[PDB]
């Protein structure tokens, strides 16, 4: 009966437990009960203490024994997690034997200071043309993936992982980009099948999976993002680059509002607590580009938010947008018209893209984003059937060609070198003359023309990554000649 | 020996507070019993108020209780008998028979509260589950161990579409079925049971194929929110023991969320958005996750869905759809055209309708069928105004093509043999794909439209065309 | 004593909390020193919360209170017929003491799954728009939902009056005793409602359970259940009883009041979670007993008042979900002249033909069709004659078919008089007649048959069906009158 490291359960319910004792316990310190269930001292009061339950309250009985861990909740971090599927605690759930961790890190880490940071400048090829052209992602950026149910939110994050294989199998390190997928509030089958696809594409070797199924208690889903974050932070400090994707943060807040409401906290907008902002805030901040003194490491994050009826004006969504460095909205309408990925250039944004985009794309794609923005305004304004002038009509013909060119099938990542050529033609107008139903076949036929003929241009844009004043001319004469035939 | 006793200290509605002995309080979610003149009262543990006092939810009426009465502890969560003995038997949330057919002589008794199967036990590939309906296997196929949404109330033969899936699977996969009714109308529950004896899905003298577990509406929220788990348990038995492709029917998943909302309401828990319970998110998973395909067997869920105020933004529906894999809609306008079942090809969609799942052939075949019907829906205007002659050689062709495909969708229900008198048929996915594939190519344009109505098989289609033509001569 | 007695600790808001009664039952009645009685709904470890049936001016602090050892019970039996009682079951009309054949608990369990039968006995309301369109069945639960001042009571009220056709007969399995449940209505209204049934000789088989608004809340809470038992009597003994709850909306409000004052958790719109359990445990009490049980039956017509057509509200959603059909009424339809304003579009019945006379079913199967197409082509009626002949034909029927359903209040018609009117309408023998003379058409037509074709009417009343011979004889008699008209 040592009321200094152990206490007795006074009451239990609603997923909270009030234990009596533990006078030497730290705030937010991991604990364990007689049943073996892990808890956490979320609050400390005189004469009692509040503990959250990471398991079913069934296992917690009133009057049991409660021992403390003596360390805050932490998760195994290291290179040995690669190819291995764990939960919120860091324990293996795949059954390939215990995890080989190099160390243990707190579940709640503070974001790097302002001084130990640098602006992002390292492009991160996602494989998607419409993406790495309008709203590119760089090492240390926080690109949001907002969209409604079944719109292709993960389809953009998933293809990114498979495209990294092109550098993960290389000798150089600064080129490789580790991946850490986070699944919270999802189904068992949904994740299992997701893992299988990774193995088929042999991408699981360089990817870590953290699980927080819906069946699992809410808190697990709450701590899953934070812990999973620390797993990738390791690569950052070692001078390596990591990439973590939350799927999805919107469910988390729902899981957290649960414990929030259970602990009796004044409801806010949409029944979310006022501190819901600090939730996603503290999580995203831990993704940036460190200075050279730190190790020149980075941590790119891809949070996912699910909206209702294409409402980006919702609460949860806006809170995330006021943190992330750009969004990639996925309207359902465009998704049904075949336009996939259904990227809505209107709401899509990149706060640090050009800074971390290949110069070869910056040149060929100039004012393409703003044009498309104004495109939908005149396009949806001429869809009435009324006759327009030559000025609006001319912009209406070129807009349609670009829109169809942005389209791309899934599991079909294209090299930057392959993307540069396509954009060039769109802006110039060579496609305008081309029929609308031939835009698709044209792309596959145009790429073969360069490989079979002007291969030299492809090899130049690959290494150099910039279009000189000379290569610009050799390219024009090479496309114009193809448009004619 | 091990007799646990306590005393009721508080009675507030369906919420009763019992006091047990120090360091002897039963855990949570357990089953407490109280003596009642009728039979017995059941109390499910919920919280430990403290001071050797626990709060439970009533599974029946609470009128009559008096502060002091003894309260027995079973020691374990509510239990329901499992085995082939439940087939053809009406079981309530408590697990006791109410069909007046005596006690269910079972060998084992599993609890309603079970942990969701592990990650490692999960499958790494989704497969299609052959039902027995062309409108299904071709358009919106059922996912093996997935969740299917059934829309449309009475008038579309909902009941008829249910007993069907129970028969087919019983003959193709030989897996039993489990029907679960949450807040089921006592009226409908009666007519259902009786109808099931008339169709043959349930035989008293012979062998039943489906187990019934109804949860009347006149029951307290406590019982309502557990009915589903009761039926789930029985189904998991035939999944892990006999390893069968059992089907779990839930009607309606909506009242299951409502049930929770009333329970969490009385407990004092603060109301979330729209009024629903905060715990809603976790509860939904403590039922959907348990329904999956394991290495031993599999459980396919066929649960109806109700859209609150025709709004899909609402939490309850929003949350439900997050687990649904397919949806079989039943429109009135479909049964109005004499098309049975009243399944709507346009609304019925599946998350397993890809070439990487059903194959490239199956995919293209299904896609063309939808394309043919889609363009036909838009022509239903210029045709009824300016005649049908207002179509090109390519348009008028597809139009006459759709007329055959839409009718060909129909299929005689083997369960409704005593209703119609016409022999039912069981179409397999192997023949289904080959059927429409030959219609699209245009190999039956000389064949009358009436030759595709209520046809069991493509081979039978021609068998009927020859008879009709012979009768004309 | 402390075990059979208690002291008032606090009183107010028509709820006093007493201390003692350690052996009191749940929802049991109790009696105060003054004389006012109450029932304890909340049973706390320290004190016991008890609602009042009278002013809280009588109850003081420290006052003594003693048990009654009886749950809310009301006297049932055929003695109530022609009387007017309150929630408890005492006389308020001043006709002497009541003669009951026993008592029944306010709270009775609904008939189980097995002891029932598919409804098959029609409940002729005497309303053409009802018995033709939305048929009601003995044991069914048809809901009369509609805004204020729409004609909700008219529906039920006429139904009762239309029962003089069988109740004054000899056969019992044909009669139908009516039980009206006045909740939240001022006395003046009840005194009039009663006075109407008398001027029509309907009190001879009607039971009034008055629960005026001035009465304590609990009274308005127990009223529906009290009356419920009264009718079940008839049901159990093998008869037929019709009970109309007018209205459940007021009941919920009363119950909400008690629940809030007792400090129970407030839900949507300030309604406790057990509010649904309230109505579900009430409506399910009415049904159709099987042959073995006595073939008895209890029909329910619950009344719900919406606020501006909002059927999406909490209370309505609960009721509509439990019942087996609605008779939606709209004020707008009322203004046009269509009285009773029964929105055919919304009004539905899940039982349908199962409980409708085949004599009318043979002419009603088509009447739902024409009306259906009429609502679709109703906008065309506003345009010039430029309408084609096809659609125009629909308008000709609809205008007239809708004009026929218009039925004056307090003027129910037997099936023998409905069929002739529907048959002439469906075929289209009125299309030639002016849409202004449709009213007088019914008058002069009925009087015709009852003097020249009386033999036809009487054969329909007895057989209840229409043979090929009658179908031809009825047609010939119609065409003859339309001709001479
Ligand atoms: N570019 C594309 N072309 C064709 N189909 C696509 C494309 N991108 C996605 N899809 C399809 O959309 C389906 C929906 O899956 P996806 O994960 O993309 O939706 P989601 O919005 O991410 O769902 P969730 O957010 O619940 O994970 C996929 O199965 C995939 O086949
Ligand atoms: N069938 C009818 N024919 C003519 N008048 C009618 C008819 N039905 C109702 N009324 C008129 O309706 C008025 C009362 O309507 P009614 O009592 O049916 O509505 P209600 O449902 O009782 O509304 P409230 O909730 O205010 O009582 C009376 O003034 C009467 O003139
Ligand atoms: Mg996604
Ligand atoms: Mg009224």
């Amino acid at each position: 009966a040592n009321l200094n490291e152990t206490g007795r359960v006074l009451a239990v319910g609603d997923g909270i437990a009030r234990v009596f004792g533990l006078n030497n316990i730290q705030a937010e310190e991991l604990v364990e009960f007689s049943s073996g269930v892990k808890g956490m001292a979320l609050n400390l009061e005189p004469g009692q203490v509040g503990i959250v339950l990471f398991g079913s309250d069934r296992l917690v009985k009133e009057g049991e024994l409660v021992k403390r861990t003596g360390n805050i909740v932490d998760v195994p971090v290291g290179p040995g997690l690669l190819g291995r599927v764990v939960d919120a605690l860091g324990n293996p759930i795949d059954g390939k034997g215990p995890i080989d961790a190099a160390g243990r890190s707190r579940a709640q880490v503070k974001a790097p200071g302002i001084l130990p940071r640098r602006s992002v400048h390292e492009p991160v090829q996602t494989g998607l043309k419409a993406v790495d052209a309008l709203v590119p992602i760089g090492r240390g950026q926080r690109e949001l993936i907002i969209g409604d149910r079944q719109t292709g939110k993960t389809a953009v994050a998933l293809d990114t992982i498979l495209n990294q294989k092109r550098w993960n199998n290389g000798s150089d390190e600064s080129k490789k980009l580790y991946c850490v997928y986070v699944a919270v509030g999802q189904k068992r089958s949904t994740v299992a099948q997701l893992v299988q696809t990774l193995e088929q594409h042999d991408a699981m070797k360089y990817s870590i999976i953290v699980a927080a199924t819906a069946s699992e208690a809410a808190p697990l889903q709450y701590l899953a993002p934070f812990t999973a974050a620390s797993i990738g932070e390791w690569f950052r400090d070692n001078g390596k680059h990591a990439l973590i994707v939350y799927d999805d943060l919107s469910k988390q807040a729902v899981a957290y509002r649960q414990l929030s409401l259970l602990l009796r906290r004044p409801p806010g907008r949409e029944a979310y607590p006022g501190d819901v902002f600090y939730l996603h805030s503290r999580l995203l901040e831990r993704a940036a580009k460190l200075s050279e003194k730190e190790g020149s490491g980075s941590l790119t994050a891809l949070p996912v938010i699910e909206t209702q009826g294409g409402d980006v004006s919702a609460y949860i969504p806006t809170n995330v947008i006021s943190i992330t460095d750009g969004q990639i909205f996925l309207e359902a309408e465009l998704f049904y018209k075949g336009i996939r990925p259904a990227i809505n250039v209107g709401l899509s944004v990149s706060r640090v893209g050009s800074a971390a985009q290949v110069k070869a794309l910056k040149q060929v794609a100039g004012s393409l984003k703003l044009f498309l923005a104004q495109y939908r305004e005149v396009a949806a304004f001429a869809q009435f059937g009324s006759d327009l002038d030559a000025s609006t009509k001319q912009t209406l013909v070129r807009g349609e060609r670009l829109t169809q060119l942005l389209k791309q099938n899934q599991y079909s990542p294209l090299a930057t070198e392959e993307q540069v050529p396509l954009i060039y033609a769109g802006v110039n107008g060579h496609l305008d003359g081309i029929e609308l139903s031939r835009i698709g076949e044209f792309e596959s036929s145009f790429l073969s023309y360069l490989k079979s003929n002007h291969n030299e241009l492809l090899t130049e844009i690959r290494e150099k990554g910039e279009l000189s004043k000379e290569l610009l001319a050799s390219l024009k004469s090479a496309t114009e000649s193809f448009v004619a035939t | 020996s091990t007799p646990i006793t306590g005393k009721v200290t508080a009675v507030i509605g369906a919420i009763v507070d019992v006091h047990f002995e120090q360091s002897e309080l039963p855990a949570i979610l357990n089953a407490l019993e109280i003596k009642t003149p009728q039979g017995k009262l059941v109390l499910e543990v919920a919280q430990h108020l403290g001071e050797n006092t626990v709060r439970t939810i009533a599974m029946d009426g609470t009128e009559g209780l008096v502060r002091g009465e003894k309260v027995l502890d079973t020691g374990g969560p509510i239990s329901v008998p499992v085995g082939r003995e439940t087939l053809g038997r009406i079981i309530n949330v408590i697990g006791e028979p109410i069909d007046e057919r005596g006690p269910i002589k079972s060998k084992l008794r599993k609890p309603i509260h079970a942990d969701p199967p592990s990650f490692a036990e999960q499958s790494t590939s989704a497969e299609i589950l052959e039902t027995g309906i062309k409108v299904v296997d071709l358009l919106a196929p059922y996912a093996r161990g997935g969740k299917i949404g059934l829309f449309g109330g009475a008038g579309v033969g909902k009941t008829v579409f249910i007993q069907e899936l129970i028969n087919n699977i019983a003959k193709a996969h030989g897996g039993f079925s489990v029907f679960t009714g949450v807040g089921e109308r006592t009226r409908e529950g009666n007519d259902l049971y009786r109808e099931m004896k008339e169709t043959g899905v349930i035989n008293l003298e012979g062998e039943s194929k489906v187990a019934l577990v109804f949860g009347q509406m006149n029951e307290p929220p406590g019982a309502r929110a557990r009915v589903a788990l009761t039926g789930l348990t029985i189904a998991e038995y035939f999944r892990d023991e006999e390893g069968q492709d059992v089907l779990l029917f839930i009607d309606n998943i909506f009242r299951f969320t409502q049930a929770g909302s009333e329970v969490s309401a009385l407990l004092g828990r603060i109301p979330s958005a729209v009024g629903y319970q905060p715990t809603l998110a976790t509860d939904m998973g403590l039922l959907q996750e348990r329904i999956t395909t394991t290495k031993k067997g599999s459980v396919t869920s066929v649960q109806a869905v109700y859209v609150p105020a025709d709004d899909l933004t609402d939490p309850a529906p929003a949350t439900t759809f997050a687990h649904l894999d397919a949806t079989t809609v039943l429109s009135r306008g479909i049964s109005e055209l004499g098309i049975y079942p009243a399944v709507d090809p346009l609304d019925s969609k599946s998350r397993l309708l890809d070439a990487a799942v059903v194959g490239q052939e199956h995919y293209d075949v299904a896609s063309k069928v939808q394309e043919t019907l889609q363009t036909y829906k838009s022509l239903q205007d210029i045709i009824a105004i300016l005649g049908m002659d207002e179509l090109s050689e390519q348009d008028k062709l597809t139009v006459e093509r759709a007329r055959k495909i839409q009718r060909f969708l129909s299929q005689p229900f083997a369960v409704a043999e005593v209703f119609t008198g016409i022999p039912g048929k069981l179409v397999r996915l192997k023949d289904t794909v080959a059927s429409f594939k030959a219609v699209l190519e245009g190999k039956y344009d000389n064949i009358p439209e009436h030759a595709f109505y209520m046809v069991g098989g493509i081979e039978d289609v021609v068998a009927k065309a020859e008879k009709l033509a012979a009768e004309a001569n």
